[PDB]
């Protein structure tokens, strides 16, 4: 459809590139016994490849005039599945990180040996932010409204 | 040939003048920051760019500094 | 101070080497130290190798500056020996160089002017674009 | 090629002799104190 | 060497098999590491030169390979000590 | 050039260019 | 230090030129596969006597040639090496 | 000039401290110094050293 | 000024060998010499480039005459696809017999080169097509540089120095510059191409004998004085026009059709005739701006002055920016070298998808070259907008004048630039690298199928709004319906769509999941260097590890070891670091476009298509399978004609490894190695007779970098470009 691209359940270039690995496993299979480990672990590679194939085909990506998947990172509604979906995880998870990195970070300055509690980190406190940093969107968002997430008097010099 | 100069933010520590290895720096009396005395450079002729003075100086940025100008034997270090 | 005069004292037993003076000292500068020590002591040569010192007045002469203020950084520091060098051109001009008022340059010192000193905070001087055509640099002044 | 002898007579004139020459020239340029 | 080699094998016919002391768990294709040196064994060819030395050894059985695994094990413990 | 006094033509102009470069040069330094 | 430092390069760039010296010449002019009627073929072919005297010999017939195995293992049991 | 223990930011263009905060240690007041006061930071310069002296009208903020 | 530098006094007194070194590198900088005026200078600069033009004729000429006195122009004319343009003779007294024999070819009598500059297309496009033609432009190329000599030297004699307040007159300087430079200039050449060039291309002869004899539309300035102007695009060359004959020649001057000429495979000649006349009416038209001494016209500083938007969201606007760009000579120089910089990677990039010269596009080892050479051309002149951005920053400068502009408030922000540049090129480098890596393994694994492959959709969306039909898309060019389709129906898409729709030219090639990452590499490539160079251009006056950097200079190789070290701190050396990233963004870019076109050329895209979405094909498909010529140049069995290039190769190896010498060891080892060898040579007879009078000593710093990055972009210009041309022209697509 879009791009000029076939999907891939119909793509008469797929269904080479899935039998010429089948016969090329079976031929590797061939040189042992049915009831070998060499030919168990073959078998299971085999169900693995039939299983990889019989999924993209059911999940509507693009194929190419090669015989390969194509990504439309576009944001086409009928292709979210590729990278707005995923990525909004990864936001997640990132953002996860960070936020709980930078909390870590203002709530052990404000202590004795602010320089010692980061070589030697303290695992209780460490804990509770990883733990409290899963709403950190409406914290981050709370924080901007707020006026606490950023700083004015900045230390940079240049003569 | 090189240029010393020294600003007046010296607190006397001595340290430059005990440092450089060509007997270029010396102390010299002058009132003003703890103990009147203040670091010269009469015999800049004999600097080689060693910048040991400056690694010494515990001043904010610098009191001493040293600038790279025309290069002779001297200050090459040359010994043939 | 009156300086001090050279003289025929004599020198530190040595085998030879090949770090010492070459054809700049003849067309050129060179330097020579001496100092006083008590006893007999085996010291370390700024050019490679060891020499044993003899007691009472030794000359050394060398090739750079360098090497006579680090040899005398050397004695007043492990030896405890008091020194001074001088700088001597080819037609035998001696010149009288590191005790210059006899107190060395890390101890204040009376009648000593200064040189080099800028009435100002480093950060402080003229950027390099208002002096151009003018072969002030920046800190001159 | 026209002549076809000026190619033997330049290339040794101009990768042989005018090095040479200007080198020996810049370099009595060079190692003089005027 | 006694416990993913074809050292047994390889005792059989040192001339046809390549040695392999090495096996590779099958996650995220990898499995084709393990590819197919003979005597119906799958993994990577090693080149170490421990198949010919025990081979020289006198070593003819994997048993008398896990002996003396655990004897090294031992000694490790004791130099620790040490 | 096909010819052949075009090519002493060339030669010769090519002489007198670079006498107005040395002349330049001269100027310049 | 830094004069180890410096020497530590010469020392890879030695050894470097004996491993490929060694890896040329035994592949050209030791190892093969011996035929019946004792007719022996070398794996390069003797090509080391007269090939390995200019750098473009090194380049091709070594480099260019022997490093035509490595860049195209990918789907094989070599492919880790790739 | 300020006082001792007090909270003052720099404004020395060519300091590493430069608009950063530090406690004065103890203000010389000799008549002729150019830069008494004394004052120590909790974070080390690219030489090392956390103390230095500045002139009174060289650093105020509160 | 009684040594060698007779403009400087701190290298005269220099007893090393130094002396020498800095007085051939610190030979321009007319501005840091001994006593130096704003008036000695700027005549400096002019007489400069007076030589400099002079210089640039002169290798004109000689290019000319050496393609006529040695060349097969005449032969070439009349066969221009099974015969090789030669560029010169060769005559090398090493030569042995088999040599001789193989660079024989072509036509020539003796062995000669093989011209892979183009100039015979061009010549031949705009009507020369006799060796007396090439001849009369030599001789009269060497008439105007002798005539800028002269001017060279008349305008150093005291009686007609001009003065420098004639210099600083920008108005009626830009002024005369857009009207005659431009609009003049491009009006003569379209009067030549009108005159010369497409008749000569009808098959008619005209030159100087009848110019004012022969006239190029059969009713000549009738129409055009009357307005009816239509006329002179009344019937233009058809399909079967041949190139040079008048098989079907038309007789229009001016017209806009589009597209290529069926034979040639390039824009026709009437289409440059009407561009240039209208760019030069636009630029006639565009010069009278600037008040210069009429009353009517601009004043260029209240312009300037005259953009502060009320509400100081950028301060005090452009007040004081006429006085820096005008008394510096280094901010016009960056804006020139940037604003140059920009169009010679126009021209490349264009040069090739529309070809402007007869048969070009089907030299396919001519193409490559001068992509190549404007793309490495491009990047240097880029590099250098930045480097005398820095130098201006540093020594020209004046914070007080440059009070709260635009130009201050850059520098009262820098640390954001720099920061959100740094993120920029991390982010691409981690996520292209990514992927690259991730493909690899992919199809290391033997499972193809599993690769992140990324197709292009804006820029294939963008071909598609241009006319392409292989996606369809069918926006806004491909759209039967849409008034942007309608407009040009009539006019030029006939033969716009016609060409972009041919899939075997060079416009507007189609693209897949390969060119995506090969762009976001470009991209990250891009970033980085300006990264460097911006770096470098704002912390050139001061940072916090050296707050005095201005009173330093531009090249200073340190501020000793102290402060936990300072080496390789000033913006020269921010220079020397992004030279390298430069050539490395345009190895790539080069890289991408010789495989496209190599694999276009052949007849598989298929492989280029398929093999480029993972790190291993590049090395396999493209470096080592193109090399199976090059290094094939000479053996034991024989030698041939790319046996030369062979050579160059390795040689450029050779040249690039020892630029590694002079990065990785530095001067300590090198001085006390000289130290010894003095030593050495004094102590010997026979030999101490002899006697150096400048003293020996090692390479500076700031020198030794620049010899070694000198050594590394001529070894990586070397090896590249004997590799093109090897795989090319061995081949011939
Ligand atoms: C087109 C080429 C045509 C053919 C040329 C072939 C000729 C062979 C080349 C000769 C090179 C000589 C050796 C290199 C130069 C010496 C290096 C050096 O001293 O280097 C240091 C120089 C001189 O430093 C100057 O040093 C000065 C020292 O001051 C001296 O000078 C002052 C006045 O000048 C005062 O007198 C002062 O007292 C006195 O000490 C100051 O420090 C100046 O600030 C500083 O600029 O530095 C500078 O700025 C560097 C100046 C050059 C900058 C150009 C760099 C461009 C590099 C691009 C990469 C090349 C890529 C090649 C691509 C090709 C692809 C095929
Ligand atoms: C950088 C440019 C850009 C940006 C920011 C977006 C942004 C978005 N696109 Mg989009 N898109 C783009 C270029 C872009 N698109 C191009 C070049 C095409 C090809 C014509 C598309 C085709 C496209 C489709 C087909 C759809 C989107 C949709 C969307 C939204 C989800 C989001 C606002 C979706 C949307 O808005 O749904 C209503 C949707 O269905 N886009
Ligand atoms: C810059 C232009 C240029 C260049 C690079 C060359 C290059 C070459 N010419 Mg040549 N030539 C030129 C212009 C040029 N020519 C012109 C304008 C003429 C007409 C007078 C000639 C006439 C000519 C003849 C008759 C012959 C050559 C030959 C040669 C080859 C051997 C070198 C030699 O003997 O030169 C000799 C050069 C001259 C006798 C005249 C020099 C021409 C101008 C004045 C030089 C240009 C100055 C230059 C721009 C400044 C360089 C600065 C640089 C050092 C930084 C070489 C390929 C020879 C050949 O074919 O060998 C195979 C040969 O026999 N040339
Ligand atoms: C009509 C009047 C006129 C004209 C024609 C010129 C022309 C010129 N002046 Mg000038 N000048 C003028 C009036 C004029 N000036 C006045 C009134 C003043 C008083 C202020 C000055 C002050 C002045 C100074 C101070 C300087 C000049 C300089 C120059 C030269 C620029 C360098 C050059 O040749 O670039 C040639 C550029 C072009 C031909 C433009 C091409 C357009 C783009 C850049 C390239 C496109 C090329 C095209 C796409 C493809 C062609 C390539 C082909 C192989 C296919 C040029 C000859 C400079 C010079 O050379 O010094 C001697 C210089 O320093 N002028
Ligand atoms: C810019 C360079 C240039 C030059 C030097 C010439 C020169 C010439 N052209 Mg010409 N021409 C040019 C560009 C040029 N043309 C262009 C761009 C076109 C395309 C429209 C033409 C189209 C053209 C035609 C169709 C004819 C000529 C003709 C001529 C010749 C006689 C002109 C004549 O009768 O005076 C014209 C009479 C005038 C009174 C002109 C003076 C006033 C003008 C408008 C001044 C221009 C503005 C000024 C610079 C300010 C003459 C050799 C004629 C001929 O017989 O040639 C063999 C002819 O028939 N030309
Ligand atoms: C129009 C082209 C052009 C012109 C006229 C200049 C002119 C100049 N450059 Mg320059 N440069 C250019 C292109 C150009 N450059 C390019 C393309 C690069 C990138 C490779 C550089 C990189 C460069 C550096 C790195 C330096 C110069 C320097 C200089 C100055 C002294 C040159 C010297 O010492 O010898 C001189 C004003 C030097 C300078 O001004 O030192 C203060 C200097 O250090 N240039
Ligand atoms: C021992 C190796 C060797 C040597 C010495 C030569 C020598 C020569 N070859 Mg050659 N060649 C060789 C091997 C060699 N070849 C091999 C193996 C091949 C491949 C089979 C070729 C293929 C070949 C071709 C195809 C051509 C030559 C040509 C030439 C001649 C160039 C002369 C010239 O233009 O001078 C001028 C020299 C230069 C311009 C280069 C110097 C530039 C310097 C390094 C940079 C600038 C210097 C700088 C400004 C400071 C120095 C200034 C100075 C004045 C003091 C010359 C006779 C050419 C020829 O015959 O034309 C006449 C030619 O076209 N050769
Ligand atoms: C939609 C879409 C698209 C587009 C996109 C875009 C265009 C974007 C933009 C974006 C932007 C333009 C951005 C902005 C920027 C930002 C800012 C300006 C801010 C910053 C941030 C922050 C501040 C953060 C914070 C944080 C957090 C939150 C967490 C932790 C970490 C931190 C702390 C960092 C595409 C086509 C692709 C696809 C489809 C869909
Ligand atoms: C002459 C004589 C004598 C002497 C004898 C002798 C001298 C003996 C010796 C003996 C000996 C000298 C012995 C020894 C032994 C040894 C052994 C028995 C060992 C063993 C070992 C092992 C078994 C090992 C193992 C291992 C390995 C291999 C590796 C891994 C680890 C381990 C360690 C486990 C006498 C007096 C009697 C008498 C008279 C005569
Ligand atoms: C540091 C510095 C400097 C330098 C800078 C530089 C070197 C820059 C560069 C820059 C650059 C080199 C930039 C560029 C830009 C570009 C642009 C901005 C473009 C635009 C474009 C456009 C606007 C287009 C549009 C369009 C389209 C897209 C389509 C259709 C057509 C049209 C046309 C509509 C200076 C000397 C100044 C000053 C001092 C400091
Ligand atoms: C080799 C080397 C030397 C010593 C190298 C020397 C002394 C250079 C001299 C080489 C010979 C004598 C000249 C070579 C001639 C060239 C082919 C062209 C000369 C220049 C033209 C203008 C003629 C250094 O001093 C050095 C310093 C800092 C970092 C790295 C190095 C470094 O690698």
């Amino acid at each position: 459809d879009v791009a000029g691209l076939t999907p891939c359940k119909e793509s008469k270039g797929f269904a080479k590139r899935e039998k010429q690995e089948i016969k090329k496993l079976e031929s590797r299979l061939k040189l042992y016994a049915p009831d070998s480990a060499p030919a168990l672990a073959l078998n299971a590679t085999i169900e693995k490849t039939k299983r990889r194939f019989a999924f993209y085909g059911n999940e509507g990506l693009l194929c190419g005039t090669d015989g390969l998947p194509h990504l439309i990172v576009d944001g086409d509604q009928a292709h979210l599945g590729e990278f707005v979906y995923p990525g909004l995880v990864f936001l997640y998870i990132a953002g996860w990180i960070g936020w709980v990195g930078r909390a870590y970070l203002i709530d052990v300055r404000t202590s004795k040996k602010p320089t010692e509690k980061e070589i030697i980190i303290d695992v209780p406190l460490a804990l509770r932010i990883m733990s409290k940093g899963l709403t950190w969107p409406v914290a981050a968002i709370g924080e901007l409204r707020s006026g606490k997430l950023v700083e004015k008097s900045a230390n940079i010099t240049v003569s | 040939a090189h240029s010393v100069k020294i600003y007046d933010t010296c607190i006397g520590c001595t340290q430059c003048v005990r440092a450089c290895p060509t007997d270029v720096l010396e102390m010299v009396p002058w009132d003003g920051c703890k103990a009147s005395q203040i670091a010269s450079a009469p015999r800049t002729e004999d600097c080689v760019g060693c910048k040991r003075c400056e690694s010494a100086c515990p001043t904010d940025f610098l009191s001493v500094r040293v600038y790279l100008g025309a290069e002779t034997t001297r200050s090459m270090g040359l010994a043939y | 101070t009156p300086p001090t005069l050279n003289a025929d004292t004599p020198a530190p037993i040595f085998g030879g080497s090949t770090g010492g003076l070459l054809r700049k000292a003849q067309v050129e500068e060179f330097y020579v130290i001496t100092w006083e020590s008590p006893k007999e002591q085996i010291f370390e040569m700024p050019t490679g190798g060891a020499a044993i010192m003899r007691s009472g007045p030794n000359l050394l002469k060398l090739a750079r500056k360098e090497q006579c203020l680090a040899l005398g950084a050397r004695l007043r520091t492990k030896f405890k020996i008091q020194y001074q060098f001088y700088r001597v051109f080819p037609n035998g001009e001696v010149q009288y160089l590191h005790p210059k008022d006899g107190v060395y340059p890390e101890k204040v010192n009376a009648g000593r002017s200064p040189v080099g000193v800028n009435n100002r905070s480093i950060g402080k001087n003229a950027n390099p674009a208002e002096l151009k055509f003018a072969h002030k640099q920046a800190y001159d002044l | 090629m026209t002549a076809s002898y000026l190619p033997s007579i330049f290339v040794p004139l101009i990768g042989l002799v005018f090095p040479a020459i200007t080198m020996a020239s810049l370099f009595i340029y060079i190692e003089q104190d005027e | 060497g006694a416990r993913f080699s074809n050292y047994e094998a390889w005792l059989s016919d040192p001339t046809h098999i390549k040695p392999s002391a090495q096996v590779v768990w099958p996650i995220v294709g990898q499995k084709i590491l393990n590819g197919d040196v003979g005597g119906g064994f799958q993994g990577i060819q090693i080149t170490s030169g421990f198949f010919q030395l025990w081979r020289a050894s006198g070593i003819t059985s994997e048993l008398q390979l896990y002996t003396t695994a655990i004897g090294g094990l031992i000694f490790a413990a004791l130099m620790l000590f040490a | 050039s096909i010819s052949d006094s075009q090519i002493i033509v060339a030669l010769v102009s090519a002489f007198i260019t670079g006498i107005l470069a040395l002349r330049l040069g001269k100027s310049l330094y | 230090w830094d004069h180890v430092f410096l020497g530590l390069f010469w020392m890879y760039n030695a050894i470097s030129v004996v491993i490929f010296h060694f890896s040329w010449k035994m592949q050209s002019d030791v190892w093969g596969s011996i035929s019946d009627q004792g007719v022996v073929t070398h794996i390069t072919g003797g090509n080391f006597a007269q090939s390995s005297i200019t750098i473009n010999g090194w380049l091709r017939d070594f480099l260019w040639a022997q490093a035509s195995q490595v860049i195209q293992s990918y789907g094989s049991s070599l492919s880790a090496y790739g | 000039g300020p006082k001792r223990g007090s909270i003052v930011k720099v404004l020395r263009r060519e300091s590493y401290w430069f608009n950063d905060t530090g406690k004065v240690v103890a203000v010389d007041q000799a008549p002729g110094v150019r830069y008494p006061v004394v004052v120590r930071f909790d974070k080390v310069n690219y030489a090392g050293v956390s103390t230095n002296n500045y002139s009174p009208d060289e650093l105020e903020a509160a | 000024a009684s040594r060698f530098p007779k403009f400087s006094r701190g290298l005269s007194q220099d007893p090393t060998t130094r002396r020498i070194w800095f007085g051939i590198a610190t030979a321009h900088d007319f501005e840091s010499h001994d006593d130096m005026t704003e008036e000695r200078l700027y005549q400096k600069i002019f007489a400069s480039h007076f030589g400099q033009l002079a210089i640039i004729f002169l290798w004109t000429s000689g290019n000319l005459f050496h393609v006529a006195w040695q060349g097969n122009f005449e032969a070439w004319g009349q066969d221009p696809l099974h015969v090789r343009p030669i560029a010169h003779a060769i005559w090398d007294p090493h030569f042995g017999q088999p040599a001789v024999e193989a660079f024989t070819r072509g036509g020539a009598s003796g062995p000669v080169n093989i011209a892979y500059s183009g100039v015979y297309q061009w010549w031949y496009t705009i009507g020369l097509r006799t060796n007396q033609d090439l001849y009369g432009g030599s001789i009269f190329l060497l008439f105007v540089s002798a005539l800028f000599l002269i001017a060279g030297w008349l305008h150093l004699q005291p009686k007609w120095k001009p003065s420098v307040s004639w210099f600083k007159n920008a108005e009626s300087r830009l002024n005369h510059h857009l009207s005659g430079l431009f609009g003049v200039s491009s009006l003569a050449w379209t009067g030549h191409l009108v005159h010369v060039a497409i008749p000569e291309s009808r098959g008619e002869h005209v030159r100087w004998n009848n110019l004012l004899t022969a006239l190029p539309h059969p009713q000549g300035l009738g129409p055009f004085f009357a307005g009816q102007w239509n006329v002179y695009a009344q019937n233009p060359d058809s399909n079967s026009h041949l190139f040079g004959t008048s098989e079907g020649a038309g007789t229009a001057i001016l017209t806009f059709l589009g597209g290529f000429h069926p034979q040639t495979q390039s824009l026709w000649l009437t289409d440059m005739a009407h561009h240039h006349l209208a760019i030069a009416v636009i630029f006639i038209i565009a010069g009278h701006m600037y008040r210069t001494n009429f009353g009517i016209g601009h004043s260029m500083k209240e312009i300037l002055e005259a953009h502060t938007p009320p509400g100081g969201r950028l301060g005090r606007g452009h007040k004081g920016l006429y006085d820096t760009i005008n008394n510096s000579l280094h901010f016009q120089l960056g804006l020139a070298l940037a604003s140059l910089g920009v169009i010679t990677s126009l021209v490349a990039q264009h040069m090739y998808s529309l070809p402007p010269y007869a048969f070009l596009a089907q030299d396919f080892t001519t193409q490559a070259a001068l992509y190549t050479h404007h793309q490495y051309i491009a990047g240097f002149i880029m590099t250098g907008a930045f480097a005398h951005g820095a130098i201006f920053f540093i020594r020209d400068y004046n914070p007080e004048q440059n009070k709260d502009n635009v130009l201050a408030r850059m520098l009262e922000h820098k640390e954001a630039i720099i920061s959100h540049l740094s993120w920029a090129s991390l982010f691409l480098g981690f996520h292209t690298l990514g992927l690259y890596v991730h493909n690899d393994v992919m199809l290391a694994f033997g499972t193809p199928e599993k690769q992140i492959l990324i197709e292009p959709v804006f820029a294939q969306w963008i071909q598609s709004a241009h006319g392409k039909a292989l996606y369809g898309f069918d926006v806004l060019l491909s759209s039967a319906d849409s008034p942007a389709f309608n407009a040009g129906q009539t006019l030029w898409l006939p033969g716009w769509l016609d060409a972009i729709n041919n899939n075997s030219n060079s416009l507007f090639l189609t693209i897949g999941p390969g060119d995506f990452l090969v762009h976001h590499a470009i991209a990250l490539g891009l970033h980085t260097t300006t990264l460097i160079l911006v770096k470098g251009a704002l912390d050139a006056r001061g940072s916090k590890l050296m707050p005095d950097k201005k009173e330093f200079g531009y090249s200073f190789p340190c501020d000793g070891p102290g402060r936990g070290g300072t080496c390789d701190i000033s913006a020269w050396d921010a220079f020397y670091l992004a030279v390298f990233w430069m050539l490395n963004t345009i190895g790539w870019v080069t890289f991408y476009w010789h495989w496209k076109h190599i694999t276009l050329w052949q007849g598989n895209v298929a492989q280029f298509n398929e093999s480029s979405t993972y790190l291993m094909g590049w090395l396999r498909d493209y470096l080592w399978l193109n090399s199976s010529q090059l290094i094939n140049g000479y053996n034991p069995f024989g030698m041939n004609s790319l046996s030369v290039w062979a050579w160059m190769f390795l040689f450029g190896h050779l040249v690039w490894a020892t630029g590694f010498m002079f990065l990785i060891s530095w001067r300590g080892y090198w001085q006390e190695l000289i130290e010894t060898l003095a030593w050495a040579h004094e102590r010997t007879p026979l030999a101490n007779l002899v006697r150096w009078k400048d003293k020996p000593v090692a390479l500076s710093i700031v020198q030794a970098r620049l010899v070694g990055l000198a050594h590394f972009s001529v070894g990586y210009i070397f090896t590249y470009a004997a590799f093109l041309i090897a795989s090319t022209s061995g081949k011939f697509g």
